[PDB]
């Protein structure tokens, strides 16, 4: 999955 | 193969990137928000893979771990990444 920084 | 890129975070503001692991356990950005910190600054391109972050290795780090420790990371980053080509 995608994770946001 | 391999170079040594520098940024600057020194606001509340986030990245602006996305990032994913690949089937190599690999750290790729995956999209990056048009008019955030790392699109204005130049810093990192879609594909590129993250080896390391001020030094620290990302191999051995959760994706959580390593969104936790960019959130809160300020001032100087250096990030050793393997770019992709267009």
């Amino acid at each position: 999955k995608e994770y946001y920084v | 193969r391999v170079r040594l890129v520098q940024f600057q975070k020194n606001t509340d503001e986030p990245m602006g990137i996305t990032l994913k692991m690949n089937e190599l356990n690999h750290c790729i950005v995956a999209r990056i928000m048009h008019g955030g910190m790392i699109h204005r600054q130049g810093t990192l391109h879609v594909g590129d893979e993250i080896r390391e972050i001020n030094g620290i290795s990302v191999a051995n780090q959760t994706v959580e771990q390593l969104q936790k420790m960019l959130r809160e990371m300020r001032g100087s980053i250096t990030f050793k990444i393997v770019p992709s080509y267009r």
